């Protein structure tokens, strides 16, 4: 098709930022991260051993056998935690949709054959788009904990006689600390597995067709 | 789909069994071909000792007669096969026509086998391109290239296997007719690409020469080492 | 999907599977073992049939002698064995009834090699899954030891081991093996060495390897297999030198 | 699905239908149309040429055998030129042989063994090509048809290709008047005949048609572009 | 919608239904890889060119022959494999001097392009001899002579089939290029009108600027006999386009 | 699977399934043959069944005389019986040819299944899909019977069964020589009527089977008529 | 289920079918017709006119494989009459070797066999044709014999062969063809093909006969036309 | 997967696995049992059969190839005929060549060439049989097995058939290398008593004998006199 200069100008940006983007990450960007969530958790918060460490009081007041709720606050601890986790999770689906883009661009024209070199471009795509839904799984989960819990809380300042909600919420936190420590763990996974498949298929993701051909033809 | 037998086309008209045997010569040892005015010179790295073999028996450099030479980089087998196959034609033409084979000749029927091998399911395409050496009779220097598909071309000077694409920019941008003024620049220039993609300078290359009216020679180890000496020192 | 079937197709990257396939094979086969000497070479493999109710009534299961002036180990499928074998007798045979000179080693290693070349190109024929040494004496050459694989591709080696822990052996023998030193009692103790780290079992048996020299005595050669009393002082000799540098320690 | 039982002709299909060689019956509709037709004292071909471009010449459409047979094709040049070749061979075969010029039903019924074994065997493909074969020897006049499938039939009049079913009920409904023509008004039945089959923008011209004729007097001849301007010249206009 | 199952191109010797034969039409694409060929015949005579689409410096020009001789009076341009081209050439060289040893005459064009169209047609292995390949030859020739009826161009393509043309291009840009022969030609034109016209075409279609180096163009003309423009005179003619 | 549908392949279980297949092949025929050995005779038997009265019954048979002192009875497909008859009976001319007399029973069931072994053996040619039974008298040993299968296996047999019912009516003759008296040639048609009919419940009448026999007195294979049967079948009621 | 690809397969059950898929075949052909009386065997074929531009006397289903005996085919024409081509080929061979005309058994069985073979052997597909020999020796006498695409050969005192044989056959079995004789015979052969004939489905058939009897001494020819017409105004009466 | 139904294919790993699917029909063969004496080399193998209908004259599973070779199989019995026929006539061919008997060394290493030149072609199968194929030559008992696989090794004693690891524990327990054939004979049909699942009698098996005087099949009264015991 008919491009301008302009134009022309603009794509060729648009693909020199996300070539050298993305070797800057998975050079320098994944090695940090991958550190960086491996001393989290090898952080006294995340290596918390005894849970009764993590529950929070309810102030509910317990039904006498025959006057109201005060304000009941989010588990301090769980907030902490999920305050360092979030920025994580984000930041590693941004550098997924980032490596998408950087394999579908390298992605080169359809053809008949020499069809093995698009495959292993397929094939860490199937892997990326995998870890891009996990971590699409943690982002809605850590919402879920957040609504769960309030409705918990509700049901159990509701029914004062109900114990089992106030077991309940104890359980919601415990539950979230064992899901945000596996989550962390995962994150550090996904950017060593990133970098691990990346880094043993780059001729063939960079160069798929290869190397031009005596031309017999 | 369309990749599995050698008879059928593709869709677009690509023959791709062929096209992945002329892969497969990617993956070989490099070698390196110039024309010198009075000299034809073929380099070859070598792969390595490994201490424990015998380097005579691995020689990638071979005479097919007293005028024409080859080297290849492919499957090391099927250029066994190839080459003792030209070397029986060349005596066979010398017999049938009382004449010593000119290097088209022998290229071509080094290729129209190479054809034969590609146009017949039931026969693989042999993994190799050659890089075949040679002065006529008018005395002029002769450089041929082959590949697996069994197309053949002159070139005045080219590389064949593992980083032919870098040594042969690196040659495009050195090759000039001051370069070929001098046999032992011609030798240089193709140590010096060969030195462009390799481990090792004198260890890890074969280098033979070919001159006017004699034999090919090999080049001593020494020799070798007193060439990269003079280009290493040269920079 | 598949590119890999039928040893005639290149794979993208151009690779023929079932050759690789064939190799594959070689490396479950028994060890057997080649080092070159000054003064001879020899051949040693493990006899992996170690069955109780087995009988040595041939000359050697895994060493072949080929011709007067060489003879050859073999790991791989017994019956491709046999039929290689064969044909290298018959080969050295022509050679010497054309010409009337002993087969040069090098050339019967080639032809034989151009063999296993022709059935991995055509089609029908599977290739031969099959690696063998070759050990000779030539006038040209002198001591020549030689390799070959499935693939039609050959070697000259100083020394080489083929099959199971093979890579052990050639790690093994890189740091022993003294060029231009050895002499073929010397390079006996290293195969009775290589071939004890190798091998699984503790104790080299005596009935679980096979020996073989080649030697030039008197202007010609002798291919000598050493017998059961002999291996038996080689393994004692090589227990005893191995304790007594324990027990230095 | 039943996308089995088409891979090769040796395949007996569920039903008892050789679906190659169906698929190579489809090859004859593929080509320019042809159609002929006979008198009592002469056979008739007639043909609609093709070209490639503008610059191009028309295709070679009617082949003569011998003197006595001639063709015309539809369908593939390549199977059509290897039966050619088969034909005329065997008409020189008789001709040394017995000093006769061969029988056109025995010549059929050559073209037709030949043919039918592809069909029956894995290998060769079955003859994708349909041949209109014209031809007078001492029991008079004939014409007869060859399909890729090697049965053959006997005509007073037929066409074969693309959109020759025009042609085909044209001639039916005019067969009557053909027997007692004279050459002139039996190949000017069978130009209009295959004016049907072209499109309607389409005319014939000097250029793409071919027209053979044979008889007792006349050995076969291809009257080509520039002679066909006699013949084409009595037509009238399309309706 | 989209219905791609084909499951009927792979494998000659099989009518797809509709009965189209697609191994043969898949050959026929191929001949759109190779480098543009186009052929002008005039009265004067019959002119061929081609791009020899040079890949590296280093390789020698004259060793790229797409256009050659077949004898004197015919010679032959090529698009598509180069070496089942150089088959077809010696196919057509070898009958060429077998109908002089045998009828003491030179062949006519469409006698030589015949002759090499009937080892296309081996393809469908009818034949029992085991040396014919089994895939059509990939390959498009322009066999262009003088003969009897004088200045005659033809056209061969992997069907094995072949027509006369006046003027026709074959390879990569064969789509194009062929309008633009149909606009410029005209049956007077004289050969050296031929030659300009031609050349426009194939620097239109060229990806490179037009160079003495990157094409190849011959002309057989009555009186001469095949003859190949040397560098200066494609220098000369190049230069007064 | 897969390792069905051609024969030269061996299963995981190393059991080759489609020679099993022409096993089945025999059965899906419906008919039954039965042969019983005696002192001095020796008897086949087998169901005859017309599907339409327009059928001439003379020609239905699956009685043959492979030569002057040997015949057979064949059972499964009728075309595959017809040529391994016809491959029995060059067999035995060419064995005379060569050697000078008459070939053994023995011999020829050992040539005849080892014939079944190449085409078991070979990719192209599927096994046969019939069984033989061979009846003759050797000097030496005298009455023999024998069978080949589609396998290749050729043992001898004091009685056998083939078809569909074989199990059947190897179950009753097995009774019947654990009783071992004797059998005359009377007593051995009767065994043998005896097995089939009862084995069948068909309780025949003389149209419905075809015996052969031969006697050390009469070494010719004859098939008895229609009389014959019809008097043996009439004792056999009788008591 | 890949058992019906080919002919040297066999279903898990003992069926090859191939070869009932070839049977099949002939069921597509239109309708022919034998029977053997005590002068001679007579032949009938309803050879439908596909189109009016198709001569008369042609695509003969009927053919003549040696002087003494005649064939008729229903299946594929290629196949019926490549396979007349063998059988003409086995009675010249059996002249010249033997030095008498082939007995119709024999040939039958020959030809059978030659069927036979293709059954077995992957690479070639059975035949498609199924055909009736007939012939009148004074030794022999009247003979009819069907070939199916199996090989299987058999002697029928009446047959049938093509897409009516079930309603063709009942009408022949309805007929007492061992007393009658050959010039009735070809009136009652007239009469079945044309109840058989289904005029809705097929459009319209031209009724081709031939016999083989002693009034040939014993060739087999194409009848008169001044019989031909005979019988078939004698049809088209009974026929109402 | 395809390495599975192909011949001429090495599945990954370097398996030809239809060959091993070969040796797995000779492990559903009957019991046959081999054992070397010091005079003398016994096989045998069990005759079952499946009615008493079977007339066991008619067929044996022990053959003669020579006068001093005989072999015995476990596997297909079509098979085993055609290397029979085979074996005897390379056995004659020696014979006319050299006119010498045929060392039962050389007997085996051409029948299992035989069978490895099965092995190599698409269009065959290999031979669904193994063989036991014992001989006295120069004064010496011979005892050989030859595989599908066209291999061949030398046993003092083996089994093959079903049972055949079971039978060959009880061999190498009862085996000792001093043995005379008469003893031999008895611990042969103890090795095939473990594995019957029936009542032995003279027809239910086959054995043969090799020697000094050459091999020869023990009638169903010398196999009833040994059964006694």
């Amino acid at each position: 098709v008919r491009l301008s200069g302009e134009a022309r100008k603009q794509v060729e940006v648009f693909r020199q930022n996300l070539f050298q983007e993305a070797e800057e990450f998975l050079y320098r960007f994944l090695p940090q991260k991958i550190i960086y969530l491996n001393q989290l958790l090898q952080e006294d918060s995340l290596n918390v051993a005894d849970l009764t460490s993590l529950r929070a009081p309810l102030d509910i007041p317990i039904p006498d056998p025959p006057h109201k709720c005060g304000f009941l606050p989010g588990n301090e601890k769980v907030l902490s935690l999920l305050a360092l986790v979030k920025p994580e999770v984000w930041t590693l689906k941004e550098k997924c949709i980032l490596v998408i883009t950087w394999i579908q661009h390298l992605i080169p024209k359809i053809e008949d054959g020499n069809d093995f070199g698009v495959a292993i471009q397929e094939k860490v795509l199937e892997r990326v788009n995998a870890v891009k839904t996990k971590v699409e799984a943690f982002q809605t989960t850590i919402s879920k904990y957040f609504s769960e819990r309030g409705d918990a809380v509700a049901k159990a300042s509701k029914e004062t006689h109900v114990m089992d909600y106030r077991a309940l919420v104890h359980e919601r936190d415990e539950a979230a600390y064992g899901e945000l420590r596996a989550m962390v763990l995962d994150l550090r996974a996904f950017y060593a597995e990133l970098y691990h498949i990346i880094s043993s298929n780059l001729e063939k993701i960079v160069n798929p067709k290869g190397e031009e051909k005596p031309s017999m033809y | 789909s369309y990749d599995r037998a050698i008879t059928v086309f593709s869709p677009d008209g690509h023959l791709f069994q062929v096209e992945y045997a002329q892969e497969a010569v990617k993956k070989g040892s490099t070698a390196v071909g110039v024309r010198g005015r009075d000299i034809v010179v073929l380099g070859v790295e070598k792969k390595s000792v490994a201490k424990l073999q015998d380097e005579r028996t691995v020689r990638k450099i071979c005479a097919l007669d007293d005028n024409v030479c080859m080297a290849f980089a492919g499957l090391t087998a099927d250029a066994r096969i190839v080459i003792n196959r030209a070397r029986v034609e060349c005596q066979s033409h010398r017999l049938t026509v009382e004449d010593p084979v000119t290097v088209e000749y022998i290229t071509r029927y080094i290729a129209s086998l190479k054809q034969r091998y590609t146009q017949s399911n039931g026969r693989r395409p042999f993994g190799i391109s050659a890089l075949i050496v040679g002065f006529d009779f008018d005395g002029t220097p002769r450089l041929y290239q082959t590949d697996p598909s069994g197309t053949y071309h002159a070139w005045k000077a080219n590389a064949i296997g593992r980083g032919a694409k870098s040594v042969r920019e690196f040659l495009e941008k050195n090759y000039t007719d001051e370069a070929i003024e001098t046999d032992d620049l011609t030798i240089k220039l193709v140590i010096k690409a060969l030195l462009e993609v390799v481990q090792s300078g004198g260890k890890n290359i074969e280098l033979a020469v070919m001159r006017r009216d004699q034999s090919l020679k090999i080049l001593n180890p020494e020799e070798i080492e007193k060439y990269v000496a003079e280009i290493e020192k040269e920079k | 999907r598949r590119y890999d079937s039928r040893t005639t197709i290149f794979s993208p990257e151009g690779r023929l599977y079932q050759v690789e396939y064939a190799m594959e094979a070689i490396g479950h086969a028994g060890t057997c073992l080649g080092i070159l000497a000054n003064d001879g070479v020899l051949l040693a493999a493990e006899r992996r049939n170690i069955h109780k109710l087995l009988d040595e009534v041939f000359f050697s299961e895994k060493i072949y002698k080929l011709n007067e002036d060489m003879a050859c180990s073999v790991a791989g499928i017994t019956s491709d064995a046999n039929v290689l074998t064969n044909e290298l007798r018959l080969i050295a045979q022509r050679y010497l009834l054309q010409y009337q000179e002993p087969i040069p080693c090098e050339q019967l290693v080639t032809a034989l090699c151009d063999i296993k070349q022709a059935y991995t190109q055509f089609g029908g024929k599977r290739p031969f899954g099959v690696s063998l040494l070759y050990i000779g004496w030539d006038k040209h050459y002198g001591f020549q030891l030689y390799q070959s694989d499935p693939s039609g591709n050959y070697g000259g080696w100083k020394a080489t081991c083929i099959g199971n822990n093979s890579a052990a052996a050639v790690s093994m023998l890189k740091q022993d093996y003294k060029e231009g030193e050895m002499t073929l009692k010397s390079a006996l103790a290293l195969a009775i060495k290589v071939l004890n780290k190798t091998m699984d079992v503790s104790k080299l048996s005596a009935e679980k390897v096979e020996i073989a020299t080649l030697t030039r005595e008197n202007g010609k050669t002798v291919i000598r297999v050493l017998k059961q009393k002999e291996v038996e002082q080689l393994i004692k000799k090589h227990e005893e030198e191995e304790a007594k540098a324990e027990r230095e320690k | 699905f039943r996308n089995q039982y088409d891979n090769d002709v040796t395949v007996w299909s569920p039903q008892g239908r050789i679906h190659q060689i169906e698929y190579a019956m489809e090859a004859v509709k593929q080509g320019s149309a042809t159609v002929g037709l006979k008198s009592k004292t002469h056979a008739v071909l007639v043909a609609l040429k093709r070209a490639q471009s503008e610059l191009a010449a028309h295709q070679k459409k009617i082949l003569h055998v011998d003197n006595h047979i001639g063709i015309s094709i539809a369908g593939l040049t390549a199977d059509a030129r290897l039966l050619c070749n088969f034909m005329r061979q065997e008409c020189l075969d008789s001709r040394f042989v017995f000093d006769r010029p061969l029988p056109v039903s025995r010549l059929v019924s050559l073209i037709g063994s030949k043919t039918q074994i592809p069909t029956q065997r894995y290998g060769r493909r079955p003859y994708g090509v349909g041949l209109l074969i014209a031809g007078y020897d001492d029991m008079g006049p004939h014409i007869f048809q060859t399909c890729p499938s090697a049965n053959y039939f006997d005509c007073r009049a037929m066409s074969i290709g693309a959109r020759s079913q025009s042609a085909r009920t044209y001639l039916e409904r005019h067969m009557s008047e053909f027997m007692e023509c004279n050459l002139n008004e039996l190949v000017k039945h069978g130009l209009r005949a295959l004016r049907e089959t072209l499109p309607a923008e389409q005319d014939l011209t000097t250029k793409n048609v071919s027209i053979g004729i044979v008889g007792k007097d006349l050995e076969f001849t291809i009257y080509d572009d520039d002679d066909v301007s006699p013949f084409l010249e009595g037509l009238e206009e399309r309706p | 919608m989209f219905l791609t199952r084909s499951e009927y191109d792979r494998g000659v010797n099989t009518f797809s239904p509709e009965g189209r034969l697609f191994q043969v039409e898949y050959a026929i694409e191929a001949i759109k890889l190779g480098s543009t060929a186009i052929g002008i015949q005039t009265s004067e005579g019959v002119c061929l060119a081609v791009e020899k689409r040079i890949t590296s410096p280093l390789m020698e020009p004259s060793s790229i022959e797409k256009i050659v001789e077949i004898d004197a009076h015919i010679g032959c341009a090529m698009s598509g494999l180069i070496a089942d081209a150089k088959t077809l050439i010696d196919k057509a060289r070898v009958e060429t001097q077998n109908h002089w040893f045998t009828y003491n005459e030179t062949m006519t064009v469409e006698s030589v392009t015949q002759a090499v169209s009937n080892l296309a047609l081996q393809f469908g292995e009818e034949d029992a001899d085991p040396g014919a390949m089994s895939r059509p030859f990939g390959v498009a020739l322009l066999f262009g002579g003088v003969d009897e009826k004088g200045p005659q161009l033809f056209h061969m393509d992997p069907s094995g089939t072949f027509v006369q043309c006046d003027a026709r291009a074959i390879g990569s840009a064969s789509e194009g290029a062929q309008s633009s022969l149909q606009e410029v030609y005209h049956k007077s034109m004289t050969l050296k009108e031929a030659i300009k016209s031609s050349l426009i075409i194939l620097k239109q279609v060229m990806e490179e600027k037009l160079n003495a180096t990157n094409i190849e163009l011959a002309t057989v003309q009555p009186g001469q006999n095949f003859h190949m423009f040397t560098k200066e005179e494609l220098e000369e003619v190049i230069k007064d386009i | 699977a897969g390792f069905d549908r051609h024969i030269t392949i061996f299963s995981p279980e190393g059991r080759l399934y489609q020679v099993e297949y022409a096993f089945k092949a025999i059965n899906q025929g419906g008919l039954t043959s039965v042969a019983v050995r005696g002192k001095d005779c020796a008897v086949i038997v087998t169901q005859k069944k017309v599907p339409d009265k327009l059928l001439d019954s003379s020609t239905v048979t699956h009685l043959f005389k492979i030569t002057e002192n040997i015949g057979c009875v064949m059972t499964g497909m009728t075309a595959d019986s017809r040529s391994q008859v016809q491959r029995a009976r060059y067999e035995a001319a060419n064995w005379k040819y060569k050697y000078g007399y008459e070939i053994p029973v023995d011999m020829l069931c050992k040539r005849i299944a080892d014939i079944s072994q190449v085409y078991t053996q070979n990719a192209e040619m599927r096994p046969l899909g019939c069984c033989m039974i061979l009846i003759g008298i050797d000097e030496e040993q005298g009455p023999q019977v024998y069978k080949c299968d589609p396998a290749g296996y050729y043992c001898g047999f004091k009685a056998t069964a083939a078809g569909v019912k074989q199990t059947e009516s190897t179950s009753f003759l097995e009774k019947k020589v654990k009783k071992k008296f004797d059998w005359t040639f009377e007593q051995t048609v009767e065994t043998a009527i005896t097995c089939l009919s009862t084995v069948l419940s068909i309780d025949f009448k003389p149209s419905e089977i075809e015996v052969g026999v031969v006697t050390v007195e009469n070494p010719k294979f004859r098939i008895l008529t229609e009389a014959e049967i019809d008097a043996h079948l009439v004792a056999l009621a009788e008591r | 289920t890949g058992y019906d690809l080919s002919a040297s397969t066999f279903s898990p059950d003992g069926r090859v079918f191939q070869v009932e898929y070839a049977m099949k075949a002939v069921e597509n052909s239109s309708t022919a017709i034998g029977i053997r009386c005590k002068d001679g065997v007579v032949f009938g074929v309803e050879k439908l006119v596909l189109s009016k531009l198709y001569e008369e006397g042609s695509n003969k289903r009927l053919f003549n494989v040696d002087r003494h005996v005649g064939m008729a085919v229903a299946g594929l024409l290629a196949d019926a009459r490549s396979l007349a081509d063998i059988a003409r080929e086995e009675a010249s061979n059996f002249r010249s070797n033997f030095g008498y005309n082939i007995p119709l058994k024999h040939l039958a069985d020959r030809v059978a066999m030659y069927v036979h073979a293709y059954t077995l052997y992957s690479a070639v597909r059975p035949f498609g044709c199924s055909f009736m020999l007939g012939s009148y020796s004074v030794n022999d006498g009247a003979q009819l014999y069907m070939i199916d695409p199996s090989g299987v050969s058999y002697g029928y005192w009446g047959c049938a062969i093509g897409k009516a044989r079930q309603a063709a056959k009942t009408e022949i079995e309805k007929l007492q063809m061992k007393e009658m004789t050959c010039r009735d015979i070809v009136k009652e052969v007239a009469k079945i093909i044309y109840i058989v004939h289904d005029e809705v489905k097929d459009k319209a058939f031209e009724l081709e006969l031939s016999w083989v009897g002693e009034l040939t001494n014993g060739r087999h020819e194409i009848v008169p036309k001044d019989i031909r017409e005979e019988a078939e105004k004698y049809a088209k009466e009974s026929l109402k | 997967r395809g390495y599975s139904f192909s011949l001429t294919t090495f599945s990954p790993s370097g398996k030809l696995v239809q060959i091993e699917y070969a040796l797995a029909a000779v492990a559903g063969g009957a019991p046959s049992v081999g054992i070397k004496a010091a005079n003398g080399v016994v096989l045998a193998t069990e005759k079952k059969q499946k009615s008493i209908l079977y007339d066991e004259r008619s067929v044996h599973k022990v053959e003669p190839i020579t006068k001093h070779i005989g072999l015995v199989y476990s596997g297909m019995g079509p098979d085993y005929r055609v290397l029979v026929h085979r074996a005897r006539k390379l056995a004659q061919q020696y014979y006319l060549v050299y006119q010498e008997p045929i060392p039962t060394a050389q007997l085996v290493q051409r029948v299992a060439s035989v069978m490895q030149e099965y092995t190599q072609s698409g269009g065959v199968r290999p031979f669904g049989v193994s063989l036991l194929i014992c001989g006295w030559n120069e004064g010496r008992p011979y005892l050989f097995q030859s595989d599908p696989s066209g291999a061949y090794f030398a046993w003092k004693a083996t089994a093959m058939g079903k049972n055949y690891v079971n039978g060959k524990t009880f061999l190498e327990k009862r085996y000792n290398e001093d043995l005379e054939l008469e003893d031999a004979i008895h611990t042969a049909i103890l090795t095939l008593k473990e594995s019957f699942e029936g009542q032995m009698t003279e027809d239910n098996i086959e054995v043969g004998i090799c020697n000094e005087a050459g091999f020869r099949r023990l009638t169903p009264t010398e196999v009833k006199d040994y059964l006694a015991a």
